[PDB]
RNA sequence: GUGGGAGAGGGUGGUGGAAUUCCCGGAGUAGCGGUGAAAUGCGCAGAUACCGGGAGGAACGCCGAUGGCGAAGGCAGCCACCUGGUCCACCCGUGACGCUGAGGCGCGAAAGCGUGGGGAGCAAACCGGAUUAGAUACCCGGGUAGUCCACGCCCUAAACGAUGCGCGCUAGGUCUCUGGGUCUCCUGGGGGCCGAAGCUAACGCGUUAAGCGCGCCGCCUGGGGAGUACGGCCGCAAGGCUGAAACUCAAAGGAAUUGACGGGGGCCCGCACAAGCGGUGGAGCAUGUGGUUUAAUUCGAAGCAACGCGAAGAACCUUAC
């Protein structure tokens, strides 16, 4: 990425919901290039926010994908005799592909043996404020600003 | 506890670290902070961030003796004086002016080595 | 680039080795109490140079300030 | 000579404000300082930061310049006194009274020496803290001589324009300091830059010559040995001046050229890093290799660019052991 700012691919909406911003969290899903199984297992996971919540399952993971982005972020940068980890913005596109691959990340970390329920599961304690998620993202925003004597490497 | 209202705001520039002092009309001390009576004490006392903290508390500690508007006079150069002007400003204490009185000589004392050879 | 009519424009004759005429030669320091470059003063390299030897004169009968603080910052 | 001019030129006395340190008083409290990060250090016997008073030493901010003065070293707050040089105008006076200059005499940055004084800051040596493989250094905290004054020594230097002094001659352009004029511009003295002719190995120099010429002084004669030894002179000393030989080398050396290089600069690329996804390094095994073993373990490939490589087929064969 040395000569352009390389524009950022398109993803086809999703063959659901339509929304584009589902295909991409499938896309975290997926793995081995598997997209069938990918998706489908996000599927019956909006089933199961169906079935434990009268809310519809789309609204549900919207909410969730919110809660999990990040506003701020440590990033490491060397000023001549150490490395000062220096707090610092999150553009808008990294809070998405952040906040879905930590869904996928957390929801993998449960106990379930059944994927599709992890991320059922994993989407609504992100719903509500909870979650391995949402711990990573409070984590770090933390993390950054608890080095705000950092503030002035602006970059 | 003695109540001042109005007074004056010293911030001591120093590129290891800042200090305030905030006095009464006649300059007498009232309270004062730094970046190491916050908790830092390393290099971060330089820090701007160190600057504004003891700004802030400088101020507050300054509300316990009811002050309400201040005379800010800086005093050399450094990272995070400015910071300091601002830290005050925004801080219920009225900033009535800010004045920049850096004392510089008219060349008398040779400098250690570590500031010659300037010019 | 200090292009503010030179301090010697905005004036008109006046005694260049008087040492009390505070009101004249105080326009020719600046905020603080720093004698004007030239591009400020306008005078030339013989006045300026007289101009000089007049305001220290000056400072140290009092009528003049050797610095001042700057009300900003 | 007369009349004007500019200037940090020199000497003596005086004197002004800023800052640092220390002392005193106030107010005020837990750190300050310092670095890459730290520590030594200082602070509750109250530091740092802030206000007021005092003492002392040293140096003069802005003006300030690409500027000015001096033979050089060098000279910078302001005032007075004493004193040097120098430029211009008027053509007034003398009438070749001139140039250079071995030796002599004087001056001569810093450090250093002697006697006495002074001592704020800074700081060889030195005492400590860090750093490092080590660190008799670079960084940090201290600190004596010294730095300052007087008087007397020392006499060196990248004491440099690395360019001896004086005079005459040879296009201009442009900026500048200082004087005179009919004051767009002309004219004299000084400081810069670009350049005619010309010079130069080149770089460059070019009316401020490194050009063209004359006068006088100083100096050079391959490198190392060596600015040493010896002698002499000088010095309180340190050491200065003058200044070799044996031996030994095929060079030492100047300028410029093309490269290569840089913990030099600028601009710019590559899955180079970063962002990200999967993996190797761990296990079992397959395979190539090192090593070791063997009668033989055929040979070659070696960091990248050797190691499932020559081997796109080793039971005999292939096969070189
Ligand atoms: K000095
Ligand atoms: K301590
Ligand atoms: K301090
Ligand atoms: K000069
Ligand atoms: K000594
Ligand atoms: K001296
Ligand atoms: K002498
Ligand atoms: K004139
Ligand atoms: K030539
Ligand atoms: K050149
Ligand atoms: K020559
Ligand atoms: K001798
Ligand atoms: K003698
Ligand atoms: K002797
Ligand atoms: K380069
Ligand atoms: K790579
Ligand atoms: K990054
Ligand atoms: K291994
Ligand atoms: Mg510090
Ligand atoms: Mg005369
Ligand atoms: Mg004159
Ligand atoms: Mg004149
Ligand atoms: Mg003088
Ligand atoms: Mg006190
Ligand atoms: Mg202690
Ligand atoms: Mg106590
Ligand atoms: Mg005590
Ligand atoms: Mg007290
Ligand atoms: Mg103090
Ligand atoms: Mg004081
Ligand atoms: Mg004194
Ligand atoms: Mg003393
Ligand atoms: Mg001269
Ligand atoms: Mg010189
Ligand atoms: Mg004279
Ligand atoms: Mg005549
Ligand atoms: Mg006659
Ligand atoms: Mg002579
Ligand atoms: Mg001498
Ligand atoms: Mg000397
Ligand atoms: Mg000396
Ligand atoms: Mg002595
Ligand atoms: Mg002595
Ligand atoms: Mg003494
Ligand atoms: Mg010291
Ligand atoms: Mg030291
Ligand atoms: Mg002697
Ligand atoms: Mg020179
Ligand atoms: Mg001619
Ligand atoms: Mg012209
Ligand atoms: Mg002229
Ligand atoms: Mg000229
Ligand atoms: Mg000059
Ligand atoms: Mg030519
Ligand atoms: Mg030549
Ligand atoms: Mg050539
Ligand atoms: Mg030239
Ligand atoms: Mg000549
Ligand atoms: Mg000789
Ligand atoms: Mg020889
Ligand atoms: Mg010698
Ligand atoms: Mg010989
Ligand atoms: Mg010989
Ligand atoms: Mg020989
Ligand atoms: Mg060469
Ligand atoms: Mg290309
Ligand atoms: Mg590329
Ligand atoms: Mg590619
Ligand atoms: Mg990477
Ligand atoms: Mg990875
Ligand atoms: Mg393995
Ligand atoms: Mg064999
Ligand atoms: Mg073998
Ligand atoms: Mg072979
Ligand atoms: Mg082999
Ligand atoms: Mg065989």
């Amino acid at each position: 990425a040395r000569r352009r700012r390389a524009e950022v691919r398109q993803l086809q909406p999703d063959l659901v919901y339509g929304d584009v911003l589902v295909t991409a969290f499938i896309n975290k899903i997926m793995r081995d290039g598997k997209k069938n199984l990918a998706a489908r297992i996000f599927y019956d996971a909006c089933k199961i926010i169906q079935e434990k919540t009268g809310q519809e399952p789309l609204k549900v993971f919207k909410q969730a994908v919110e809660n999990v982005k990040p506003r701020m972020e440590v990033r490491s940068r060397r000023v001549g005799g150490a490395n000062y980890q220096v707090p610092m913005e999150v553009s808008p596109r990294r809070q998405q592909s952040l906040a879905l691959r930590w869904l996928v990340q957390a929801a993998n970390q449960r106990p379930e043996r059944r994927a599709a329920v992890r991320i059922a599961h994993e989407l609504m304690d992100a719903a509500e404020g909870k979650g391995g998620a949402v711990k990573k993202k409070e984590d770090v925003e933390r993390m950054a600003e608890a080095n705000r004597a950092y503030a002035h490497y602006r970059w | 506890k003695r109540q001042v209202a109005s007074g004056r705001a010293y911030i001591h520039a120093s590129y290891n670290n800042t200090i305030v002092t905030i006095t009464d009309p006649d300059g007498n001390p009232i309270t004062w902070s730094s970046g190491g009576v916050i908790g830092y004490k390393g290099s971060r006392k330089g820090t701007p961030y160190a600057a504004q903290l003891a700004a802030l508390d400088a101020a507050k500690k300054a509300m316990a003796y009811g002050m309400q508007s201040v005379d800010v006079i800086v005093r050399g150069t450094g990272a995070g004086r400015e910071q300091a002007i601002r830290a005050l400003q925004a801080s219920g204490l009225q900033v009535k002016s800010i004045v920049d009185d850096t004392p510089v000589p008219h060349n008398g004392c040779r400098p250690k080595k570590k500031f010659r050879k300037a010019s | 680039p200090s292009r503010k009519a030179k301090v010697k424009a905005t004036l008109g004759e006046f005694d260049l080795r008087d040492y009390r005429n505070v009101e004249v030669l105080k326009r020719f320091l600046s905020e603080t109490g720093k004698i004007l470059p030239r591009r400020r003063t306008g005078l030339s390299g013989k006045e300026q140079r007289i101009l000089a030897k007049t305001i220290k004169r000056a400072r140290i009968l009092g009528l003049l300030p050797f610095t001042e603080k700057l009300v900003r910052k």
